């Protein structure tokens, strides 16, 4: 839309407007498969670490077996959920399989908090990253930026809770929040597997939320889930701003998975599942086979709404 | 449930659209503090006193 | 892909540039033409008068304005016609044109306004 | 930003236990109306006025950007701008320094007549080609105290 | 395979037009508080609060 | 069309040539390949080592049978994967092989009979 030129009366010239912009566009999916066997030389002999002199039998293996290939798949579902919350949905090998912000023509926006400043604008910064998400969200609905998730890693929920701006603020304080905050548990709600109860932090409309997740690959290679790839000072602090489920409303989801169907038979031209277990004799009483497959994409259909954070200056 | 890409004979999904509906405001349009006075001639006087 | 996006391609451009146009029975701003070896037209491209697109240079030798998207591998049009359709006498399009490499717009709106083309602004 | 920063402000508003105190400082903000994009605007209470945050902008044919709460002649980055004109109860209904008159359409009809907001035409084309339409607006707000047209800014004299 | 109509058309010209003109007033509103009314175009040659006095 | 006739082409090959192969947890008649710029493959065209097609002269060099259509500037294949994938270990196939143009049919048959694929005579 443009705004309207004026023009004079008696000269009947008036003014027109554009026409719409309709494009189309496609996803490839990532295939996983996992392989796993079980040969009676493994349990013939061996004994069952615990006891005395018993030894593990086929149910046993089997179950690990399937119990580990479960969490493998888990895990790795978990970071590529990350991956397409960072806006690049990159494999962990590091194949390029869907790039959210070349596909839908939006760039990505980053906000430097600039924590190591004593002087900064916090405030600021959290109202530029509020009012992003308002500006690019081009919904055409009316948008509350206050409704979002801040996932910071550990050193920039450190340097953003000591910071001397926020501190000496919530130190004048007589609210339950503030002693809370200043003399009190940090560590109010979570499970993030690991921890019982996640550290979080209010100082205005948003809250940061410090996430330890990371995980390694078969090369041996941390993959940390805060994280900008290329970004690998130690001293300065990464997060990730995504919108809220309720933000945009139920009518408008932007984050979605897509799950395919097997190449095996039977299964083509059906509706995808999470996950495919099959189960598989080897020939002459050799053992048993196991395979295990997934297809899958998560993706984001408004990429503008996922902001990075960081704690240096730009 | 339509044609795929780059070819005739196969099928792909078209799973919805997306939208890009430009930003408007109407704050001081809808503050309504001017007052709307029709008038028929295409040109409005005014005379200003002020005592001294 | 490899290149971490695909992208189909663009919707053709539609016929809603004309606004006004001296509507006749067997028309009188529309010329058909003889399409030209292998040659896409697209709504909003200015031809020359044996039909082939302008150029720089040859912008004084504005025939019309298409108003068809035509598909050189089909050798047919949009709407499964055999021709390709201008609009070369008084009318009143927009803004819209689809020119070439190196030519300018000022040029071509002169030469279309000899013989009664007009454009209004369109914007966004 | 600049006005809830200022050292001044902040270190009055810190030594107060009041529920205003606890919101203004490490608080949401944003209490207000929806602008046309966003739920609540921005609004800082000090001193018996309300400061009121507005970020409105449009784009001309030209690409160009029309900034809604701007200065004219000052593009500064650093430097902050605002407006402050009367509200309707300061002066009353008698005195609404404020109107926009409208004018009649030059159509058959229309002539020495009370315009209005719009004037919406639909017009057959010939044959059976489609539908043409027009839309007209002859209108021109004014103020009659402009003196109280006064805009602030963030930098010194 | 589902094909437009001419009422879904009309009805978004339609609407692009009143929302393009509400943009417009809401424009020349803020000229109007800010002190003199120039329109998108620029036009431009004297304040109003001159004329005014 | 002008021609009289408007042919919209006749549907790729499917990928049903394989009649047996060494159904194994890590496939293995299966083998990746890189696909190379601007090249399409289809089900039957057979690949030298590097990816590209055999052309005439060096059909001795004939390494698997393309079991996938890519669709080059799509850089991914009619099942939406990444990489062309060929046959190349034991096997038996349909005699439905796309040779190209100067290209020994009987060169290519026995260089991929010493890997381990046969050719099951076919009907019409």
């Amino acid at each position: 839309i443009s705004l309207l030129d004026a023009v004079d009366r008696t000269s009947r010239k008036a003014e027109t407007s554009a026409p719409e912009r309709v494009r189309q566009i496609s996803f490839p999916m990532m295939y996983f498969k996992e392989v796993e066997s079980i040969t009676p030389d493994e349990i013939q002999g061996v004994r069952q670490p615990g006891t005395a002199n018993e030894l593990t039998t086929e149910a046993v293996v089997r179950a690990k077996k399937l119990m580990k290939i479960r969490t493998k798949f888990d895990i790795t579902r978990e970071f590529l959920f990350m991956q397409a919350l960072k806006g690049k949905v990159i494999d962990a090998n590091g194949v390029l399989y869907a790039d959210l912000y070349k596909q839908f023509d939006v760039t990505k926006k980053t906000i430097y908090f600039d924590l190591d400043n004593p002087n900064s604008d916090i405030d600021a910064h959290i109202e530029d990253l509020r009012m992003h998400m308002e500006d690019e969200a081009k919904t055409g609905t009316v948008i509350n930026g206050e409704e979002i998730h801040i996932v910071v890693d550990r050193t920039f929920f450190s340097k953003l809770i000591k910071h001397p701006k926020i501190r000496d603020a919530y130190l004048a304080q007589q609210t339950p929040l503030a002693w809370q905050q200043i003399t009190g548990s940090l560590r109010t709600g979570g499970t993030d597997g690991v921890q019982a109860h996640m550290n979080r932090f209010y100082y205005g409309g948003v809250v940061f939320v410090q996430y330890n997740g990371k995980f390694k690959d078969k090369r041996g290679k941390t993959h940390t889930l805060v994280s900008i790839d290329g970004v690998s000072d130690t001293n300065v602090g990464v997060g990730h701003a995504f919108p809220n489920v309720a933000m945009l409303g139920e009518a408008n989801n932007i984050f979605e998975v897509a799950y395919a169907p097997c190449p095996k038979m039977g299964y083509a031209n059906t509706l995808g599942q999470e996950l495919y277990v099959f189960e598989y004799e080897k020939d002459r009483d050799e053992g048993i086979d196991f395979e295990a497959h997934s297809y899958m994409l998560p993706y984001c259909t408004r990429p503008q709404l996922l902001v990075d954070v960081r704690s240096d200056a730009e | 449930l339509t044609n795929s890409e780059k070819s005739r004979f196969f099928l792909a999904d078209l799973t919805g659209e997306v939208q890009s509906i430009p930003n408007t405001y109407g704050y001081i349009s809808g503050l309504g503090l001017f007052r709307s006075a029709p008038q028929t001639q295409t040109t409005f006087l005014m005379d200003l006193t002020d005592w001294d | 892909a490899y290149q971490g996006f695909t992208k189909l391609g663009e919707r053709e451009p539609l016929n809603d540039i004309i606004l006004w146009e001296e509507i006749t029975p067997t028309g009188h701003s529309r010329k058909e033409y003889a399409p030209v070896a292998s040659t896409e037209y697209r709504v909003g491209e200015v031809l020359k008068a044996d039909g082939s697109k302008v150029a720089a240079g040859q912008e004084a030798q504005a025939d019309s304005v298409c108003i068809v998207n035509f598909y050189a591998d089909l050798q047919l049009s949009y709407h499964g016609q055999l021709k390709v359709v201008g609009i070369y006498r008084d009318a009143e399009l927009k803004d819209l044109l689809k020119l070439e490499s190196g030519v300018d717009a000022a040029a071509v709106k002169s030469a279309l306004k000899a013989k009664g083309i007009d454009f209004v602004p369109t914007g966004l």
